[PDB]
């Protein structure tokens, strides 16, 4: 028998036996693009709008599957290319499993090229990149030596206010008969200390010397960079962002993105939806110049079709011709996949 | 507890004028003062109670309502009619126009009722 | 059975809604400027009587779009 | 069911001229497009008093009598007065309103109308510094920032946004989207939860906000690091979204009228679009209240030369608001009787001024019943402009809009019965 | 600007927080994480580090006719109504 529990927005369907199945789903992941519902054998699964549940708060899950007609085949599992679908067989997910189809996509960053500029960490529309970066201490992008006489220095205190970084301290105090100074000492944290030579400049009586000037290391940058898969949906503005190329990117479907701008009324529910950042509305650069309604730049285009699902007047229409797989062994799990070209 | 009066429109008010004046329909949108929840806790109150307002202009009594429209801290919320124009600063500061908002009044609890629209008017002594 | 729902009681009949809507400006340009059809045009809604009053909902798309030009919750998206 | 399209609604001042009224039986039952607010004039609500028939009043009881005999009783108080009062001509339309200036001339009244409780503070702001304004379909068209300064549009002109936002124009194809929102009000109302940013400043402050973007956009540092509670960073960014429009709207209303300057607020608020002209194409709109206040603005600047709070005493006409407008006659204790068309002062008037007109003679050409009515000592029911009578209507931006009479009436319109009025007052001289 | 790829370290370690960076989210219609880069040279100090930080050499920075000398002006003033004399002034002047 075949069952099904509802926790939170997330569904789980299992099947107990000798071999135990059971398919997950992931709300939180899940771009509502319809995929799944098209290629399920069986009409199990029903996609709620794409729209509403972008723009507007459900309590309703994304998706909703038929326990009674579910059979557990992990079609749709194996087409979802946001990673939102999941069957486990005896516990093991079937992107472990060979015989199981696996659609083709990757993203890399080659950390020997990359200059941890995080432009992709920007661009990412995923937030799927993660890059750190350590710069050197302030202390060694400057050189010099500063030394106060502290016999000419007379305590005026206007090197220490013009310190544009705060290194110049001076023990300030009330005089006494026992101690007659307005001041006990003056010192300079040359850690903080970044050679501008205004101290010098300003002193009324000369007594800063500054001047900006074997094996020292060289200061460097150094950082990390990280991509989650599971957040990862293969658009590829990392790589077209990089300034070096250090980000490689390929896609797992090919395919064709058609507007038709007359129709298109602006209402920026597709813009708001693609999960790729495709879409967007162009500002006028001068005043009376006219822009095109609904851009779109397919570098960043997966072909998954949620834009053209959520256009209320079917003003975009997105044409995939090739689903790069695994060898698909089943002959009819080849035209399943196959009845979502066009 | 000192407060600052706002006054203006709702479009419950503006319903309410267009239908009549004399209609219940007026004295439960513009006989009201709308208030933050935070503001009706540290008062006591809650929706439906009546409030007596007073300034340095008049008094008035108007039913305590949660304000949809949230206000800043120490604000309330009057809608423009005869309830409100009994509070609000009639001096124009030789402009003809009086400050309608942004008053200095007190505000506190009342058992007291609220007048209607003909009652109300009885004040001026016609 | 997401669909659109309204709340009349909740409605300033400000017309948001109607002129935000992608639908009813492909079919009525004066919607789409902003008017309200003047013309006979099927649309999904209109503001009457003074309230929003959904029309031929079978065009609805569900986009939320209306949704979200609404400040006083009037209109939703919602199980029917 | 007669459908009657193309109506103007009578209401407020962004002036609809798309209404539909449902007409069954020489009565209108229902509308379309019309918002809540312009619904309800349109339509009877069981249970409201529309007077049928004049009233006087005897005994604090009113008396049914005819128009004549009103009339006749309201122009003996006018013509025997010595600062008569004559107020409100922002609900009716244009003709009226001409009337009732020869009417004032003739009695030696003061004409003021609702302006001094709403944008004649504008209007003074606008005689000293100027008005740089355009018509709505150019903000509709053009305008790609737009500014709701102290106005609520979403209770107060309900189909505003929607006919100048939310709309698509000419060079603004994707409506909404291609218009950045600026609300400036202490409150989080309706209007500011749809804008992408909302200055929720301190109240009675804006003058002194706005000094500061003033002085920010000729190039002066802020003295101080925050200005109306708004963090001296935010007003400088707020400056140049204004700097960068292509085509910048400020609308504005009673929050910036009414609050602490007044008039000022309005002056400081022009001077700051005017200089934005330097940077970026820059107006404002007033957001006129009534859908004939400016009408009655109009009509009185060009037979007299003067807007409003005009005194025909002196026979030349004469211009003072401060002293000459209806709040500072009354609670001055100035006039000696008041003659109210198409306004609620006994609902809208402080209490200073209530306590005058209970002591005066109150004449009211009112359909309704109303606070003033009360104060009244005689009624006079006229037919419902925009319904039951038609004639010239002025939209906030001075666009003159004809209304429509969609149903017939057994009164007398404003214009006749002024018309009337006028005559006797002529002659009990 | 041309040379910059805006990574912001410069931003980052300017010690006197001279240089601003335009950031933004990019979209298809504007495909890049910033849009300008300024340097206030009211409030720089001419120490370098930003030229030395940038991974690109986008920055060009060197130290180096009658230009008035900077100089320093000021008053003094003595209460005589609270001027006790005790001199303290005379022998602390430097
Ligand atoms: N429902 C309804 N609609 C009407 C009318 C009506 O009676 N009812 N009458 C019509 C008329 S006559 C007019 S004039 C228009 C007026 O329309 P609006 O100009 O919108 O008038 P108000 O709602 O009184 O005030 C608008 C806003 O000013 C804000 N405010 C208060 N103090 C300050 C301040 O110091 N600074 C700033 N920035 N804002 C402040 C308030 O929070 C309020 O939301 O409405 C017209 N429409
Ligand atoms: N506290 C406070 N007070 C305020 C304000 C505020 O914000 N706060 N705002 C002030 C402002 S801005 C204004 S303008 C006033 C509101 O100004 P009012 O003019 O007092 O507003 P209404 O109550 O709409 O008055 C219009 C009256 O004319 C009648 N009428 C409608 N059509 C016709 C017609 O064709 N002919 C005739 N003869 N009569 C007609 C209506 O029934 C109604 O009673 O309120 C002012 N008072
Ligand atoms: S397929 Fe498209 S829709 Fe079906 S799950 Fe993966 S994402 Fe959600
Ligand atoms: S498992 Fe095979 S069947 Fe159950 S849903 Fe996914 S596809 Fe339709
Ligand atoms: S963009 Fe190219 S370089 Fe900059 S961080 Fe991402 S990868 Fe490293
Ligand atoms: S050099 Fe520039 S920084 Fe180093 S101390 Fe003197 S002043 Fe401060
Ligand atoms: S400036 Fe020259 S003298 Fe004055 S304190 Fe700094 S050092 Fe001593
Ligand atoms: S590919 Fe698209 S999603 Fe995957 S990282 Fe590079 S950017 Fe983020
Ligand atoms: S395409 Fe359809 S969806 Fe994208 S904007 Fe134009 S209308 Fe809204
Ligand atoms: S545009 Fe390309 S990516 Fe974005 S939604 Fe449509 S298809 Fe999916
Ligand atoms: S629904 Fe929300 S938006 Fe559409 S009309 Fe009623 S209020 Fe205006
Ligand atoms: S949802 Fe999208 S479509 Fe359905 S009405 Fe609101 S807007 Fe028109
Ligand atoms: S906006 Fe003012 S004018 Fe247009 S309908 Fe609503 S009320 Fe009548
Ligand atoms: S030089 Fe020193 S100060 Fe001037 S900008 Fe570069 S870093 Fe900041
Ligand atoms: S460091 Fe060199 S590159 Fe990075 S931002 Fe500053 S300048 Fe542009
Ligand atoms: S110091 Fe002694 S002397 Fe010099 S001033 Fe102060 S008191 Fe007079
Ligand atoms: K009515
Ligand atoms: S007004
Ligand atoms: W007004």
């Amino acid at each position: 028998e075949t069952t099904e529990v509802i926790e939170g927005k997330n569904i789980t369907v299992e099947r107990t036996g000798e071999e135990n199945r059971r398919l997950i789903f992931q709300d939180c992941l899940c771009a509502v693009c319809g995929l799944c519902g098209e290629i399920c054998p069986v009409s199990a699964i029903e996609v709620n709008p794409t729209g509403a549940m972008v723009r507007t708060e459900q309590e309703k899950s994304k998706i909703a599957i038929d326990e009674n007609k579910c059979v557990l085949c992990g079609m749709c599992s194996s087409i979802c290319p946001f990673q939102a679908l999941d069957l486990q067989i005896d516990g093991t997910s079937i992107k472990e499993l060979a015989e199981y189809p696996k659609i083709i996509k990757s993203a890399e960053i080659d950390d020997e090229t990359c200059i941890q500029c995080k432009a992709c960490e920007t661009a990412c529309p995923q937030d799927a990149i993660t890059i750190t970066r350590e710069l050197p201490e302030r202390k060694d992008l400057v050189t010099g030596e500063i030394e106060i006489d502290k016999d000419t220095c007379i305590y005026c205190g206007m090197c220490e206010e013009m310190c544009p970084v705060d290194a110049i301290e001076i023990d300030h105090q009330t005089p006494s008969s026992a101690s007659p100074v307005v001041a006990t000492d003056i010192r300079v944290d040359e850690d903080k200390c970044v050679h501008c030579g205004i101290c010098k400049r300003i002193c009324p009586v000369d007594a800063i010397m500054q001047v900006c000037r074997y094996e020292i290391k060289t200061p460097e940058v150094t950082g990390t960079s990280y991509i989650d898969p599971e957040l990862c949906v293969n658009c590829g503005w990392c790589q077209e962002i990089c300034p070096v190329d250090a980000a490689t990117v390929t896609k797992p479907f090919e395919g064709e993105l058609i507007i038709d701008q007359d129709t298109c009324q602006a209402c920026e529910t597709c813009v708001m939806v693609c999960p790729c950042n495709v879409l967007s509305f162009p500002k006028p650069e001068k005043p009376g110049e006219k822009t095109t309604k609904l851009h779109k730049d397919e570098r960043f285009c997966i072909y998954c079709g949620a834009c053209e699902r959520s256009c209320p007047v079917t003003a975009i229409t997105v044409k995939r011709n090739r689903i790069n797989t695994t060898p698909i062994r089943s002959k009819a799990w080849k035209n399943a996949f196959d009845s979502l070209l066009k | 507890m000192r407060v600052i009066l706002n006054t203006g429109r709702t479009i419950w008010q503006g319903q309410a004028i267009e239908s009549g004046k004399d209609l219940k329909m007026y004295v439960d949108a513009a006989a009201i003062i709308q208030m933050n929840p935070e503001m009706m806790k540290q008062l006591g109150i809650a929706e439906g109670d009546n409030v007596k307002v007073i300034s340095e202009y008049g008094d008035v009594v108007v039913k305590a309502v949660e304000a949809k429209e949230p206000l800043p801290e120490g604000m309330v919320y009057i809608p423009m009619g005869p309830w409100a124009n009994r509070v609000i600063r009639p001096y124009t500061d030789s402009t003809a126009t009086p400050s309608f908002k942004n008053i200095p009044v007190e505000i506190i609890p009342t058992d007291e009722e609220v007048l209607d629209m003909p009652t109300l008017m009885k004040v001026y002594g016609k | 059975a997401i669909g659109l729902k309204a709340y009349p009681e909740l409605c300033h009949g400000c017309g948001n809604c109607v002129i935000a809507c992608p639908v009813n400006a492909l079919r009525s340009p004066e919607v789409a400027g902003g008017k309200g059809p003047t013309d006979d045009v099927e649309i999904i809604m209109i503001v009457e009587d003074g309230v929003v009053n959904i029309k031929n909902p079978d065009l609805c798309g569900k986009c939320g779009t209306c949704v979200e030009s609404c400040p006083v919750d009037a209109i939703r998206l919602e199980e029917l | 069911m007669e459908y009657v399209k193309n109506v103007v609604c009578p209401f407020c001042g962004t002036l609809c001229d798309d209404i539909i009224c449902k007409v069954e039986g020489n009565e209108i039952v229902g509308t379309i497009n019309a918002c809540r607010i312009g619904h309800s004039k349109f339509v009877h609500a069981e249970g409201a008093m529309r007077y049928k028939k004049p009233l006087i009043r005897k005994n604090g009881e009113f008396v049914e009598v005819s128009y004549d005999e009103a009339i006749d009783k309201a122009a003996k108080i006018l013509a025997e007065s010595k600062r008569p009062l004559m107020y409100g001509w922002s609900c009716t339309e244009c003709e009226a309103q001409a009337v009732g200036v020869e009417l004032a001339e003739e009695a030696g009244a003061v004409i003021d109308n609702t302006a001094s409780v709403c944008h004649g503070p504008s209007v003074l702001a606008l005689q000293d510094v100027g008005y740089p304004i355009c018509t709505f379909g150019e903000v509709k068209n053009r305008a790609d920032v737009v500014v709701y300064w102290g106005c609520n549009p979403m209770h107060a002109h309900p189909r505003h946004m929607s006919r100048n936002v939310f709309a698509r124009g000419f060079f603004r194809e994707r409506g909404r989207s291609d218009r950045t929102l600026i609300v400036v009000d202490p409150r989080k109302t309706d209007s500011a939860k749809l804008a992408d940013i909302h200055l929720q400043l301190d109240f009675d402050r804006d003058y002194e906000l706005l000094d500061a973007m003033r002085a920010c956009l000729l190039g002066h540092e802020i003295l101080y690091d925050e200005v109306a509670g708004v963090p001296r960073e935010q007003i400088e960014e707020a400056v140049e979204v204004l700097k960068n429009a292509q085509f910048g709207i400020l609308f504005f209303g009673m929050g910036i009228t009414h609050s602490r300057g007044k008039h000022r607020n309005i002056d400081t608020a022009i001077m700051m679009v005017q200089d934005l002209n330097d940077y970026a194409k820059w107006t404002l709109i007033p957001m006129r209240g009534h859908y004939n206040v400016t009408g009655f603005n109009q009509v009185c600047t060009w037979e007299s030369g003067y807007p409003y709070c005009v005194d025909f005493s002196g026979g030349e006409p004469r211009y003072n608001p401060g002293e000459t407008g209806a709040n500072d006659l009354l609670q001055n204790r100035e006039a000696d009787a008041m003659m109210v068309i198409a306004s609620d002062p006994g609902a809208h008037f402080p209490q200073r001024a209530l306590e005058r007109m209970a002591e005066i003679p109150v004449i009211a050409i009112e359909p309704h019943r109303t606070p003033t009515t009360e104060m009244a000592d005689i009624i006079i029911p006229p037919a419902i402009v925009g319904m039951e009578a038609e004639g010239t209507a002025y939209r906030m931006e001075g666009v003159p809009i004809r209304m429509k009479k969609v149903v017939d009436s057994d009164l007398l319109s404003d214009r006749e019965i002024l018309e009337r009025l006028l005559e006797k007052v002529r002659e009990y001289k």
